[PDB]
RNA sequence: CGCGACCUCAGAUCAGACGUGGCGACCCGCUGAAUUUAAGCAUAUUAGUCAGCGGAGGAAAAGAAACUAACCAGGAUUCCCUCAGUAACGGCGAGUGAACAGGGAAGAGCCCAGCGCCGAAUCCCCGCCCCGCGGCGGGGCGCGGGAAAUGUGGCGUACGG
RNA sequence: CCAUCUAAGGCUAAAUACCGGCACGAGACCGAUAGUCAACAAGUACCGUAAGGGAAAGUUGAAAAGAACUUUGAAGAGAG
RNA sequence: CCGGGUGGAGCCGCCGCAGGUGCAGAUCUUGGUGGUAGUAGCAAAUAUUCAAACGAGAACUUUGAAGGCCGAAGUGGAGAAGGGUUCCAUGUGAACAGCAGUUGAACAUGGGUCAGUCGGUCCUGAGAGAUGGGCGAGCGCCGUUCCGAAGGGACGGGCG
RNA sequence: CGACUCUUAGCGGUGGAUCACUCGGCUCGUGCGUCGAUGAAGAACGCAGCUAGCUGCGAGAAUUAAUGUGAAUUGCAGGUUGAUCAUCGACACUUCGAACGCACUUGCGGCCCCGGGUUCCUCCCGGGGCUACGCCUGUCUGAGCGUCGCU
């Protein structure tokens, strides 16, 4: 049926607190590597250009 | 002497070719189509069977006018002129 | 000849007359099953119908 | 029968007239799929309604 | 990236419009490169072939350096023919095999006045790109 | 009354609905002289209707029927909202004063059946599922 | 020589039947041709005298129905194919000065009262 | 059949309900079309505010409610009187007008003849004819510092 | 007797228009079951549901209170959330089952009859001229014809006039 | 006592609904015994007096380049 | 999992997510194939034989001869209804005609049905069925001279 | 040994599974929201050089005109001042069907006009325009021991 429940709403507090973890294991060098990123030669892992 | 024997005498027809449907349910006797019944000025419709329905509808035959005002309606039925000429 | 399902006697005698500048004495017509009408149509004494045949095409 | 209604004798020329194999020279087209006529009718074996 | 919510990218759907499409809009699909001279010379990149275009073939079994004019635009196979692209059969005739014109180099166009104002409006709508983006 | 037209006085079924004679119509009289009017001058709109007599067997009604391509009411400001498609046989919808006084429409606690815009409105309204996305 | 629309739009009424009607005798021909086997030279050209007749009736047509309709302009009675065929229901609908049609005590309120241009600072 | 220490349950799925099932897939669609309709009205109403015209201070009755204040229907007959509105150019000038309510206290019937005073205050009315100023109509100044209001005109608080 | 009014009722291939029939997902008006559940079954339930009939529109219906309330009161209709599986109905069993208040989406109001006053001040149609003429409309002239005093139009409608 | 409306006449957009139609777009869907009955000359062939019932059936190859010629056989069918 | 072969264009490992997720059965559904089995059978209405022709090929086609049957309530000559091109001629022998076939009502090419007098058409029968009227929520139904202003016709006279 | 039978492997048949494809569905969402007496929906019959079906079309019949386009169509023939396609506003649109002169047989009419015929005087034949029900406004002819008035 087209009833099935497709949507999930999870709570603003733990949708925040995943963004918050996430957001948080992006600035580990183990963690982003174990993703496969390929960031061995980056000068600093929260990697911040400037503004222009 | 039901069966066999019986199929037989079958040499009479009940029905013709209808002059509204085309279809064989012209009853003769009761001058009556069995499938849109023709004398009257309502075709014959129900809702019992969707599937007779969809057999003979609006899709099903030519629409030699209804698709030229599907055609019409979507430049608003413009009429009285034609292209810019060469 | 073959002719129009809905044309009478009286029409494709006068259509014959008119068309090929003859007279003619009969128009037979049958329906031929295959829903075309075919007309047997008889000239006047005085037409030679194979002479008329020919100036038509047909020999 | 031998006695026809206009109308009959009509329908039975367009079922004569539909009941001639398919042209060869329809197989040699591009977009063809299509090899005999599905739709012949033998007077002994389908029987027309009617 | 396609941003357009009209333009379809439905593989079905680009398939069908494709292969059902009539001829006018066949006649843009089968279309092929200018050379090199002829883009520096017009300013046009590709062009709609005609039945005399003196082309070449450049993939294929018959590519190579070798110059034929196109003389027929099959255009419901979606294939072109060229002079000397052909094979020859069991029976010792010659028929023409189908070459896509995407695979096709245009080294003389037949030029008729439609060709040169096709040929204009391509090269000016390419050049107010080019000012455009400056 | 509406005598129920089965045969012989047979409704084949539960004894609830076994009701053969002393069953009645739910709309008016009134209204059914106003969907005779309409559907035999079919050209014309029915607008209201009035008593006129009656005796033991008859009711006698009053139609006004108007003419909605006269040139009066096709070019009277104040009349053309009948002139209009949607008023079509207002006598066949209920649309008439007689054809919406059986619908039992009408405001507060006594038409609390009818809130939407019928007894077929409020039913289909609280008789659904609003099944949404998030729940 | 082929035959176009353009150069029988010129032409008048007498000349255009003669033209049919030659039409007519040599498509006459044609089939007189295609029953006794005639070459294929003349089998193809069926269709061209078809669509030729088929020009030339729709010229006449043409030609005579905008005739009668700049006879049938400034009448207040048209026949019913020159009347615009619009769908039934706007052909029943009503007609702009109808619709703009205004009541009186209405005119008086929009004249008393209009809707006015407004803001509203914070 | 029940099973052991549970609930008594009465699910209302008795009737054929899956026929009348209301999905609604279509809510950012509709959210989304309305949202569109909001600026395209408010885009035409160019410096009338938004949300509408100005609504009056009601009391909630019933008495859960009755310490709540809120926006209700119109400014009521006798607060565009004492407040030397006409009750058709009310709806003109941007007024919301309920010829149906009554007044049964002084407060209320004030509390909103002052809010009709503090938006006639506020209201910048733009000349009927623009290129010829008149009598009661906003200066030139207002006129160019107009702008459209977002959100309830005034908008009411506890 | 005869002529003429009026009323009522006919006839016409009289002049001009309009309706029929289709589709029917959504909508309106009627009509309206039984399977089923109650571990049987008859009230109940299924269900004002299916089937049947009529009528539409791009929306319909509804709609500006013979309303809710009992409050420090709200203020057309429609829709969403909540009210609430609640008040209540029910072999008070099975089961059924709203409404107001509240928050929103939207938001817009108005018109007659009647009562009165204005020399019927009102409407329709045919003729001529000019314009516009593919939504048959505008201006003027007709000692042109009807309708209408058994009441048309202008003001005016409960918020009062 | 009090409160609240003013029935038995009429019109009215918006929010609301939309498994038909016209034109689209999409998909954690199905992949030819699936997905619509119908990917194909499908409401077709066929059946029933009738109301009605109702299929099966996609794929050479990149390109027909779809096997010229020789030979056996009446040929189908082979061998080259 | 790897090796071999075939095939000719996509596929899999790991972390999670989702399910129309695992078959021996349901007298399961659909399709295909066995044993039975070269078996049962090709036995109702007396009957075929000889020579020749054509043909690659003959128990069966054709011709001749012979012997037979139907025996005028026919195994004959013709129509109704029904069938619809089966009728006719030529060609073919792939498929069908339960052996064969050089044959066919098969297949493919072309043909073929001519009316003032023969029938329909016209009439009314048993009946069917509108309008009027009545009933009916309604599509509509009853009704057929019945709660009808149901005649549009004609000769003569006058007048243009 | 052999024949037959059984098992396994190789090769070949029968069969069409699996896999890989996919101009098709299913579901969701957006915009628009339009049939018909000017004859719809539907049906019947015809129309191509070779054309049965499908599709397109209507005696102008796999299409006419106009515009856009700009050299094809193609299975085989044949024959740029615009081929073919798309758009589609011009024109046309057989028979039935609400179906409409009466009927449902392709049967029978009636009125008006035109052409042959005639020598309009009828016939006969061909062609064109009308002839259905209900209902609205208006017109004319009327009906009534309806109500009056006048003589
Ligand atoms: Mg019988
Ligand atoms: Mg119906
Ligand atoms: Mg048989
Ligand atoms: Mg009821
Ligand atoms: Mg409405
Ligand atoms: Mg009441
Ligand atoms: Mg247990
Ligand atoms: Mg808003
Ligand atoms: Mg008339
Ligand atoms: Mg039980
Ligand atoms: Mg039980
Ligand atoms: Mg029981
Ligand atoms: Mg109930
Ligand atoms: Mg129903
Ligand atoms: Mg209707
Ligand atoms: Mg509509
Ligand atoms: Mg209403
Ligand atoms: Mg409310
Ligand atoms: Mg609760
Ligand atoms: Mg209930
Ligand atoms: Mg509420
Ligand atoms: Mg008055
Ligand atoms: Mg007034
Ligand atoms: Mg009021
Ligand atoms: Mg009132
Ligand atoms: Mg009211
Ligand atoms: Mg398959
Ligand atoms: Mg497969
Ligand atoms: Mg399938
Ligand atoms: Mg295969
Ligand atoms: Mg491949
Ligand atoms: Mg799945
Ligand atoms: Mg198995
Ligand atoms: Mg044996
Ligand atoms: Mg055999
Ligand atoms: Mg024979
Ligand atoms: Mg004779
Ligand atoms: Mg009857
Ligand atoms: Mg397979
Ligand atoms: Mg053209
Ligand atoms: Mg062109
Ligand atoms: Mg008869
Ligand atoms: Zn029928």
């Amino acid at each position: 049926k087209t009833w099935r429940r497709w949507h999930r709403r999870v709570n603003t507090t733990q949708k925040r607190y995943a963004i918050c973890s996430a957001l948080a294991a992006s600035a580990l060098p183990a963690l982003v590597m174990s993703k496969g990123h390929r960031i061995e030669e980056v000068p600093e892992l929260p990697l911040v250009v400037e503004d222009k | 002497t039901k069966g066999t024997s019986s199929f037989g005498k079958r040499r009479n027809k009940t029905h013709t070719l209808c002059r509204r449907c085309g279809s064989k349910a012209y009853h003769l006797q009761k001058s009556t189509c069995g499938k849109c019944g023709y004398p009257a000025k309502r075709k014959r419709k129900y809702n019992w069977s969707a599937k007779a329905k969809r057999r003979n509808t609006t899709g099903t035959g030519r629409m030699r006018h209804l698709k030229i005002v599907y055609r019409r309606f979507r430049h608003g039925f413009r009429e009285g002129t034609t292209p810019k000429p060469k | 000849f073959i002719v129009d399902v809905k044309a009478n006697k009286h029409q494709i005698k006068q259509a014959v007359k008119k068309l090929y500048d003859i007279d003619v004495a009969k128009v037979n017509t049958l329906i031929r099953p295959d829903g075309e009408k075919k007309a047997y149509v008889r000239l006047a004494p005085d037409y030679d119908a194979l002479d008329v045949a020919n100036k038509i095409g047909i020999i | 029968s031998s006695h026809k209604t206009f109308r009959i004798k009509r329908f039975l020329a367009k079922k004569q007239k539909q009941n001639r194999p398919i042209p060869q020279w329809i197989w040699m087209k591009t977009g063809n799929k299509i090899r005999y006529n599905s739709k012949r009718r033998h007077w002994r074996r389908t029987k027309l309604g009617l | 990236m396609k941003f357009n919510p009209f333009v379809t990218s439905d593989r079905s759907k680009n398939r069908k419009r494709h292969f059902n499409a009539p001829s006018h809009i066949r006649r843009k699909i089968m279309s092929s490169p200018l050379s090199k001279e002829l883009r520096q010379k017009y300013n046009v990149r590709s062009m709609p072939i005609r039945k005399d275009d003196e082309v070449q073939v450049v993939r294929g079994h018959y590519k190579g350096q070798q110059i034929g004019k196109v003389v027929q635009v099959y255009r419901k196979k979606y294939v072109i023919y060229i002079e000397r692209v052909q094979r020859e059969k069991a029976n010792g005739t010659t028929v023409h095999v189908g070459i896509h014109p995407s695979k096709v180099v245009i080294t003389r166009l037949k030029l008729d006045k439609d060709r040169k104002k096709i040929l204009e409006r391509k090269a000016k709508s390419r050049q107010v790109g080019k000012e455009k983006g400056k | 009354g509406r005598k129920r037209p089965v045969p012989k006085g047979a409704t084949y079924g539960k004894p609830v609905h076994h009701g053969v004679n002393q069953l009645k119509f739910a709309r008016s009289l009134q209204s059914v002289a106003e969907e005779r009017a309409g559907r035999h001058c079919g050209a014309l709109r029915v607008l209201n209707s009035y008593w006129v007599g009656e005796d033991s067997t008859y009711k006698f009604f009053e139609v006004i029927l108007i003419d909605p391509f006269h040139k009066a009411i096709r070019r009277n400001p104040d009349t053309q909202w009948i002139t209009k498609p949607v008023h079509k046989h207002r006598e066949m919808r209920g649309l008439t004063s007689a054809g919406r006084k059986s619908r039992g429409l009408g405001k507060g606690h006594k038409f609390h059946h009818t809130i939407g815009g019928s007894r077929r409105a409020a039913w289909r309204r609280r008789n659904t599922l609003q099944l949404h996305r998030y729940r | 020589a082929k035959i176009k629309a353009r150069d029988l739009r010129g032409k008048k009424k007498e000349e255009l039947l003669k033209q049919l009607d030659d039409l007519k005798v040599e498509l006459s021909q044609l089939r007189v041709a295609k029953v006794t086997g005639g070459a294929a030279s003349k089998l193809s050209k069926i269709r061209v005298v078809r669509k030729s007749i088929a020009r030339v009736l729709t010229v006449i047509n043409q030609t005579q129905k905008e005739n009668l309709r700049k006879f049938y302009k400034g009448k207040k009675y048209k026949p019913l194919d020159l009347r615009p065929k619009k769908t039934r229901a706007m052909r029943r609908r009503l007609n702009k000065h109808e619709e703009s049609l205004k009541t009186k005590k209405q005119q008086r309120k929009e004249r008393l009262y209009p809707l006015r241009k407004y803001a509203v600072k914070a | 059949a029940p099973s052991r220490n549970g609930m008594i349950l009465k699910p209302h799925f008795h009737k054929d309900w899956q026929r009348r099932v209301a999905t609604w897939f279509n809510q950012p669609a509709r959210k989304i079309r309305r949202r569109k309709a909001r600026q395209a009205r408010a885009r035409r109403i160019a410096p009338r505010p938004a949300a509408g015209p100005i609504r009056p201070i009601v009391r909630c009755p019933t008495v859960r409610y009755h310490t709540k204040v809120r926006a209700g229907r119109g400014f009521s007959l006798e607060e565009l009187r004492v407040a030397g509105i006409h009750k058709k150019v009310a709806r003109t000038i941007g007024i919301s007008v309920d010829p149906r309510r009554r007044n049964k206290s002084t407060e209320s019937l004030q509390a909103n003849v002052q809010r009709l005073k503090e938006y006639r205050s506020k209201l910048v009315l733009f000349p009927r004819k623009p290129s010829a100023p008149k009598k009661g109509d906003s200066s030139a100044e207002e006129l160019k510092l107009a702008t459209q209001l977002t959100g309830p005109v005034m908008p009411i608080r506890n």
